[PDB]
């Protein structure tokens, strides 16, 4: 994984020893070179995964998240380079610098062999996001949010750590490989009870879990627009990733451990998706529409069934380019209104014909319009669940109904009925902007071509 | 929507053409400007019938807050002007 | 009510309050040597009367 | 609020067009229209409060009871079908500041009156905005309606989005 | 030629000669000369060109042969060098007898279409198949869950086995 | 015969049946009077920029913030734990993760039962 | 700009804070 | 007062000076260039030679492979006469069954 | 929204028509493979296992 | 079966010929409406031959 490492770390020079006016050409421009040179991890064999030393590899659930992330990075300086304008040039440096800092991380987490690099580097990905959501918010709720992001993971985190490594010292080794032929079954104990709650709370504080979310609509809402993208495209699938690893050391006691949490998440999928209808803060409610994406991740992964992880794999990927996508459109407005009330600026679609286009393509993919891969990834969840009990059939099928109304209303109340008469600064929107969006919609809907490449390992 | 645009001549006409079939105003006295109570004689409910049979006869609705307040036959051809955008 | 009440009152809010409380008991001290050291002699009894530890 | 007088013309006008949905025909509609006006006339004279008010409060149940349960609506009116129709092409007019140079050039009539009409505003606004601060009393403005222009030079006071305002078939 | 004809079974052709009983012209066979002079013969010149480019540089892939290893019931336990070669070859397997039931399927799809209304009694053959490859799938690839091994399959077929060696006891001593 | 108009949260009685437009004294007038004052009072300080020729930007509206800031910000601490929170805290909270609960283990329960004795039908089911 | 004063606020109990919040919202003290 | 502070800026449109903007910056000379690295390297190198290499990738995940092998044994398992597929996947001979 | 669309379809057309011709040309007078039984004795190279020429140049250069 | 297989497919194509040329700005406006009204002619056409060789 050398050949990614290195030149995520030749950035900062890059950033660094630029013009004064290059820094954000310069950066994007190379950013995008590694997210080219990032398909080359897709070399995968159907029995075999890509093993590139001691410490990285490279299986099919890691790769799509490893092209994910590298890819998101040239779109968060694209979307930073307004309200950071009228910001000093050394401070612009920095920013990048913590975004720079922040692929870093993540490229080694989800290609770390032992379990406790992946925890360091998982672990790591904390100051960097934090720092971001603290120094180049907007609002006074921002160092709260921030509080509130780091203490709800450590929380989790740090049994997790004292849980590895009691698993070092009975197994002998901590490297997913020799795990997969040293695994032993997980007797019935009080002691295995919480081991198992060691090894799955940290990585559902992040997903995050219905009661264990209070931190998204903060972190999600006060962060800068580059915050926001990662926050809800790449950082919400570290405990999604992490989870279907853990859980091979954790049989069969996932059996019975899952149901207060399965309960939660199908329960937590209507609650999260009702709140959205009834939101005033566009940002806000963009938030909650992860915790009702990410509730049928929770549940495919812990009912464990070659159906329901390929299904998780898919909408993982796909919610990564749906949100950034939406939390970019309801930066636009922002940048021109300068107030996140979603009904404060209305008929949007009247003054800004191309980018209500947008906006309806992301309500397309969020409520999984067939055959986007948000439906592929929903559709295979749903059916996994179907079979582990007909009666969640019902669940499902409200909070699609509901997904549908909270996604249409969010487009009607911006796009359509009459323009607000006192808003008269609402330019025409920039190719940056509409760019921005272009680059997140056509690679959602090139995949639906080529859904393999994104079901992860039980393809 | 391949209709003709009412012009102030034509607006005027019609809206006389309406009150020289009514049954309470003299043919041969009524002036663009013959106020309804003082220069006709009529009362308010025959102002009310006179909006209605106007809203009928170019097929739209003046608010009661504004039929009230027109008592002439130009302040009914100055409004629906206004109403339906005609300048000339 | 479940949202911006109560899953805030049970974890975030109630463990944050007691930490509030908890400091104000360690540091609303008077700073007066009597206490502090009057203090020491009853770890000192507690240690050997309570809890052995010269044993 | 609306006075007495107001009230009655209300319900005698809303009474006629529920009698004109269930009548539908002319003759039929003009037969009973004028036996409508019969029940007001007789009343029209009396002049005791007590009666005025029992007369017309009694007459509103017996309207509410014999309305019709689908009314004819006028296509433009509130609650018609073509209610709001056009309200997907009224664009307002500041849109047009931000225009490419490249298209305000196959218009350069039009936006060469658009300057006279934005010079004509600036120059007419202070004078405006003074003289609703001397037609105002101590507190504020008490009513909602606004003054005329008092003098030669002067446009009538916040005139800019009654007069420059989307046309009605704008597209 | 083409695919092999013996995975992918044809019934025999039999079509059904013309016996025009009317005068009037047959829409279909004059349609059917223009398809032939308009469509389907510059389309064969076409392909013919492409199909000649070909013959001058002609190359060749093969199809990778996997030496038979050591299964998972001859590895020691905690022998990694020897659990993954085994592996991995459990891992092959389980992908091509995924495409074995897909095959079968096929079969049991195409006789549907293809016997039109007499399909329940003419696709029996292939109905029967299907029930068996599809029940000696269930068998050694089913209820493993995600986290699916070499390990985890020997572990039921052993406890299949044990179940009919008990069974049988009772059900054969009569 | 004229029944009253029975009025529900979901159908408002008509302004002309309600005896408070009929029964109108000097206070009321009155009151009505600065109702109009208020709302002509706030008509014009939004004229005064709405028409403002060298305005570019969104006029500022106090009452929207309050109306946000009251749904987000401004709840918790106006709450008190008292009986009546609980008891519906409880019930929608806890309520329905308990029922749910109870009706999948059931499910699975009584799914498992015949599965391990062979007569549940999964003679197709190959896909899981 | 909006400060504390110009925001909602806890119940209000005395009569002076029913007519502070009564004119903050723009109503009437009677109305409010 | 309560401080000395300076007054809330005015937002800057970007179209009053350069209304040919793209948007991404202010100085016409880069805001042209920093258009093309997006567009170029965005679109034409990862979008569409992107596209390309993956849909010319080697077999993936040997699926086009697992094929070719399943038609050889339905071929030798029938030519034979054998079962297209045993129920047991290893062989109950080197399996010692406990008790 | 006309000069975004314009720039958008003269870039991925840029890189897009010399790929729609080149992959023409490679299918058209390059062909793909034939599948034949490995010589007895012979070891094939990793990249000879794919049919695509494109599929075997990627295998040979990158993999 | 060679000429109903092509022409039942040739119908769904011809009907997002329009979608297509109007997507890469390949077309007239002010004539697209009979453009699509003429691709829904020779698709009703086109899709007439497959019918008529079921109902013989
Ligand atoms: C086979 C059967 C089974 C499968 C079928 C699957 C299909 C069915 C899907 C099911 C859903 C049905 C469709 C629902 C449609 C909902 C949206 C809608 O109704 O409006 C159509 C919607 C918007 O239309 P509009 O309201 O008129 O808005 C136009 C604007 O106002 C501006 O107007 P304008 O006149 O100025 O210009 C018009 C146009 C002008 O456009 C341009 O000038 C530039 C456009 C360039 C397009 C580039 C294509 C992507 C590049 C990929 C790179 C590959 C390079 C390789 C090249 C080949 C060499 C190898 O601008 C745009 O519309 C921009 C849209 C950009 C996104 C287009 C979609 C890209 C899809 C990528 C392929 C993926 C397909 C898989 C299926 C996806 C799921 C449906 O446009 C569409 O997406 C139609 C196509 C979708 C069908
Ligand atoms: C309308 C067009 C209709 C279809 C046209 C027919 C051609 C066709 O579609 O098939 C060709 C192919 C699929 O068809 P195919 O695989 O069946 O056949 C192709 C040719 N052979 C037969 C040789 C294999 O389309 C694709 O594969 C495109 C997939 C693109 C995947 C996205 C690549 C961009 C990634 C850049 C990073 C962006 C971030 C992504 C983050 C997530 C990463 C996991
Ligand atoms: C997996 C399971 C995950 C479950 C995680 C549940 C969430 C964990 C708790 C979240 C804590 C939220 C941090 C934000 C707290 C906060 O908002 O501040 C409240 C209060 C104010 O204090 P302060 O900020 O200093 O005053 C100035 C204000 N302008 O601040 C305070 O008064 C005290 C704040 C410090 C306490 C919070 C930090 C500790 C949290 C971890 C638990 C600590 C356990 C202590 C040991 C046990 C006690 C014996
Ligand atoms: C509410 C606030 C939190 C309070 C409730 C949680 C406290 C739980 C008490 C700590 C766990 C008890 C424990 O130590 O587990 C028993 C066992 C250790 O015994 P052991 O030595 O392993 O015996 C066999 C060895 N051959 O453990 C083991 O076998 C090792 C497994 C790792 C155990 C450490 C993690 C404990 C779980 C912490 C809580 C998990 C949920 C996270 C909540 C945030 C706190
Ligand atoms: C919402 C905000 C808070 C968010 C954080 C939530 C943390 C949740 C804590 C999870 C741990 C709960 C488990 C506690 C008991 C420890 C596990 C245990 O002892 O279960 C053993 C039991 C034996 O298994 P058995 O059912 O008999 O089946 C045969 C197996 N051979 O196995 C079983 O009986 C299976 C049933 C497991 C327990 C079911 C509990 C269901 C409760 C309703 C859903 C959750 C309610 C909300 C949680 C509190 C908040
Ligand atoms: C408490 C239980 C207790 O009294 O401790 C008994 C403990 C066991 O005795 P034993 O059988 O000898 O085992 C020795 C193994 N090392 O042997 C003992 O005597 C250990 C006693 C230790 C007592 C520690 C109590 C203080 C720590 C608790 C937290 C205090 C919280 C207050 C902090 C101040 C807040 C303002
Ligand atoms: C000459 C002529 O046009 O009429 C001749 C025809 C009589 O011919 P015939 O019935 O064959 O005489 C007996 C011979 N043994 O006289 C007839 O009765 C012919 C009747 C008309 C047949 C032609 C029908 C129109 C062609 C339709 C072709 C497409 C099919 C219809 C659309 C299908 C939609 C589902
Ligand atoms: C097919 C037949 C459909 C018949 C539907 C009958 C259900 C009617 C329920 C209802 O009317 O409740 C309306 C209620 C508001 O009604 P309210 O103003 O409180 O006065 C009582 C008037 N029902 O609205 C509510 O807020 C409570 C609804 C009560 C529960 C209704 C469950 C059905
Ligand atoms: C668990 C059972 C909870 C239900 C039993 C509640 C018992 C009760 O009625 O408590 C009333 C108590 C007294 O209230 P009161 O006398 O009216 O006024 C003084 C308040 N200090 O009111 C109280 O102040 C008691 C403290 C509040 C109760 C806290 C216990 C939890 C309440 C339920 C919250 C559940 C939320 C979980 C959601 C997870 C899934 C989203
Ligand atoms: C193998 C991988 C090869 C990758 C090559 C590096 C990728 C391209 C680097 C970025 C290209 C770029 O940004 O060129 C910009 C450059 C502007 O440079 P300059 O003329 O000095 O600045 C003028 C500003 N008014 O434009 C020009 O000067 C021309
Ligand atoms: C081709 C071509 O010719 O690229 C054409 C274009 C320039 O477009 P143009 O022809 O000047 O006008 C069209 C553009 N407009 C509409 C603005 C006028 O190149 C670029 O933008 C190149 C961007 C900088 C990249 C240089 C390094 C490339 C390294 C490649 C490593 C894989
Ligand atoms: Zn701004």
């Amino acid at each position: 994984m050398l050949k990614y490492i290195i030149p995520t770390i030749m950035l900062m020079p890059l950033t660094w020893l630029s013009k004064n006016n290059m820094i954000w050409v310069n950066s994007t421009a190379h950013s995008l070179l590694i997210s080219f040179t990032s398909l080359l991890l897709m070399n995968q064999f159907g029995d075999n995964s890509l093993n590139f030393s001691l410490l990285f590899f490279s299986d099919s659930l890691s790769t799509p998240l490893l092209i994910l992330t590298m890819w998101l990075l040239p779109l968060m300086l694209m979307a930073s380079q307004h309200h950071l304008s009228k910001e000093n040039l050394t401070r612009k440096k920095l920013f990048i610098t913590m975004l720079i800092s922040l692929q870093l991380f993540l490229i080694m987490t989800f290609t770390a062999m032992e379990l406790i690099l992946f925890y360091i580097l998982f672990e790591a990905t904390l100051v960097p996001t934090l720092i971001i959501i603290t120094r180049w918010g907007n609002q006074t709720e921002r160092l709260n949010a921030g509080l509130y992001f780091l203490f709800y993971t450590l929380a989790g985190s740090l049994p997790l750590l004292v849980a590895l490594i009691y698993i070092q010292n009975t197994v002998g080794s901590l490297n997913f490989l020799m795990l997969q032929y040293w695994v032993q079954p997980v007797h019935n104990s009080w002691s295995n009870v919480f081991m198992w709650l060691a090894c799955m709370m940290a990585f559902m504080v992040k997903m995050p879990l219905y009661g264990l979310h209070l931190w998204l609509p903060k972190a999600h809402v006060e962060a800068p627009i580059a915050g926001s993208m990662v926050l809800a495209a790449v950082l919400l699938k570290l405990g999604g990733y992490g989870m279907l690893r853990i859980t091979l050391i954790l049989n069969p006691m996932t059996d019975f451990m899952a149901y207060p949490f399965i309960m939660l998440s199908l329960w937590g999928m209507i609650m999260t998706s009702s709140i959205c209808l009834r939101q005033t803060d566009l940002k806000s409610l963009i938030a909650y529409s992860s915790v009702s994406h990410m509730a049928l991740v929770i549940v495919a992964i812990l009912i464990q069934t070659p159906w329901s992880y390929m299904g998780a794999t898919a909408l993982m990927i796909a919610h990564g380019l749906t949100s950034s996508m939406l939390f970019c459109l309801a930066n636009s407005n922002y940048e021109r209104i300068h107030s996140r009330t979603m009904i404060l600026a209305r008929g949007l679609q009247t003054l800004l014909p191309l980018m209500a286009t947008w906006w309806l393509l992301a309500s397309l993919t969020n409520l999984a319009l067939p055959p986007t891969i948000n439906l592929i990834g929903e559709l295979f969840v749903v059916m996994s669940t179907f079979s582990w009990s007909n009666i969640t059939i019902i669940l499902m099928g409200v909070n699609m109904v509901i997904t549908a109304l909270y996604s249409l209303y969010m487009l009607i109340m911006t796009q359509r009925g009459k323009y607000t008469y006192h808003i008269n600064n609402i330019s025409p929107s920039f190719t940056r902007e509409n760019a921005l969006m272009s680059l997140h919609i056509l690679p959602l809907l090139l995949l639906t071509l080529n859904p393999k490449i994104i079901l992860g390992p039980l393809y | 929507s391949d209709a003709p645009p009412l012009t102030l001549e034509g607006i005027k006409d019609r809206v006389l053409y309406v009150l020289k079939l009514y049954d309470k105003i003299d043919p041969e006295k009524l002036s663009v400007n013959s106020h309804f109570m003082k220069d006709l004689g009529l009362d308010s409910l025959d102002q009310v019938e006179i909006i209605m049979a106007m809203e009928d006869e170019f097929g739209f609705e003046i608010p009661d807050i504004d039929a009230e307040k027109l008592m002439c036959p130009q302040e009914i051809v100055d409004y629906i002007a206004d109403k339906k955008d005609v300048y000339e | 009510l479940l949202d911006l009440i109560w899953l805030e009152a049970i974890l975030p809010k109630t463990i944050s309050l007691a930490q509030m409380k908890a400091s104000t008991l360690v540091t609303n001290q008077k700073g007066l040597i009597k206490l502090y050291f009057l203090s020491f002699l009853i770890t000192i009894l507690i240690s050997m009367i309570l809890f052995n530890f010269h044993e | 609020y609306l006075t007495h007088q107001q009230k009655v013309l209300r319900l005698y006008k809303r009474a006629l067009r529920h009698l004109e949905s269930w009548c539908i025909h002319r003759d039929k509609y003009r037969y009973f229209a004028c036996l409508l006006r019969a029940r007001f006339d007789e009343h029209k004279n009396e002049k005791d409060m007590v009666k005025a008010t029992q007369l017309l409060r009694e007459a509103e149940e017996e309207f509410w009871h014999g309305q019709h349960p689908q009314p004819y609506i006028f296509p433009e009116s509130p609650g018609g079908t073509s209610y709001e129709r056009y309200e997907c092409y009224k664009v307002p007019e500041w849109c047009l500041d931000d225009w490419h140079p490249s298209e305000k050039a196959m218009y350069p009539d039009y936006f060469a009156k658009r300057e006279q009409w934005k010079k004509l505003r600036r120059e007419s606004w202070e004078r405006e905005v003074k003289q609703l601060q001397e037609e105002t009393p101590v507190g504020g403005p008490r009513t909602e309606a606004l003054p005329p222009a008092r003098k030669q030079g002067d446009l009538p006071p916040l005139w800019w989005h009654i007069v420059t305002r989307p046309r009605e078939r704008p597209m | 030629d083409s695919w092999d004809k013996d995975v992918y079974p044809e019934p025999p052709r039999r079509t059904p000669a013309p016996s025009p009983q009317t005068s009037l012209p047959n829409p279909i066979t004059y349609l059917t000369k223009a398809f032939d002079l308009l469509v389907d013969r510059p389309v064969t010149l076409v392909r013919e060109f492409i199909e000649r480019q070909h013959a001058k540089n002609k190359y060749y892939y093969y199809h990778r042969e996997f030496r038979r290893v050591p299964d998972i019931t001859e590895c020691q336990e905690k022998d990694v060098l020897c659990m993954f070669e085994a592996e991995m070859q459990w891992r092959r397997d389980y992908k091509v007898d995924q495409e074995i039931v897909n095959i079968i399927q096929e079969r049991l799809k195409a006789c549907q279409q293809r016997e039109g209304e007499s399909h329940r009694q003419n696709c029996a053959k292939e109905l029967e198949q299907f029930t068996q490859v599809v029940k000696a799938y269930q068998d050694r690839y089913h209820d493993l869950g995600a986290h699916y091994s070499a390990r985890k399959c020997l572990a039921k077929q052993k406890q299949r086995m044990l179940a009919e060696r008990k069974a049988a006891k009772e059900a054969a001593a009569a | 015969s004229f029944p009253k108009y029975e009025a529900s949260r979901l159908s408002s009685l008509p302004t002309t049946l309600d005896p408070a437009e009929y029964d109108i004294s000097s206070e009321t007038r009155k009151a009505q009077a600065e109702r109009l004052a208020i709302r002509s009072r706030l008509k014009r300080e939004y004229q005064l920029q709405y028409y403002d020729p060298s305005r570019r930007g969104v006029i500022e509206d106090p009452a929207l913030v309050r109306w946000t800031y009251a749904r987000s910000a401004n709840i918790y601490p106006n709450f008190r734990p008292n009986t009546k929170t609980s008891l519906l805290g409880a019930l929608f909270g806890i309520g329905p993760l308990v029922f749910w609960y109870y009706v999948f283990k059931t499910d699975r329960d009584r799914k498992e039962k015949l599965i391990q004795e062979g007569k549940l039908d999964r003679t197709f089911n190959i896909s899981y | 700009h909006i400060t504390k004063d110009m925001l909602p606020g806890p119940y209000p109990k005395t009569p002076e804070e029913r007519a502070a919040a009564a004119k903050k919202y723009n109503m009437r003290v009677e109305d409010y | 007062l309560r401080w000395q502070e300076d007054p809330e800026p005015e937002d800057e449109n970007l179209y009053e000076k350069n209304p040919d903007s793209h948007g991404y910056d202010k100085d016409p000379a880069v805001d042209i260039w920093n258009m093309r690295v997006v567009f170029f390297f965005g679109f034409s190198i990862v979008l569409v030679l992107g596209s390309t290499f993956v849909a010319y990738l080697p077999d993936y995940r040997m699926q086009e492979w697992a094929r070719r092998e399943a038609e050889r044994l339905v071929k030798y398992r029938e030519a034979h006469g054998l079962p297209i597929m045993e129920s047991n996947c290893f062989d109950p001979s080197k399996i010692q069954l406990p008790e | 929204d006309k000069r975004f669309l314009k720039l958008l379809r003269f870039y991925i057309l840029l890189t897009g028509i010399p790929v729609a011709i080149g992959i023409t040309l490679i299918n058209v007078f390059i062909g793909e493979a034939e599948l034949a039984e490995i010589p007895e004795g012979y070891v094939p190279e990793h990249w000879e296992y794919f049919k695509h020429p494109i599929s075997r140049w990627i295998a040979r250069t990158f993999f | 079966m060679n000429m109903f297989s092509s022409l039942s497919l040739v119908t769904l194509l011809l009907l997002t010929m329009p979608i297509m040329m109007m997507s890469f700005n390949t077309y007239k406006p002010s004539n697209y409406p009979l453009y699509v009204k003429t691709a829904i002619s020779y698709a009703f056409i086109t899709s007439m031959i497959p019918t008529m060789m079921f109902i013989h």
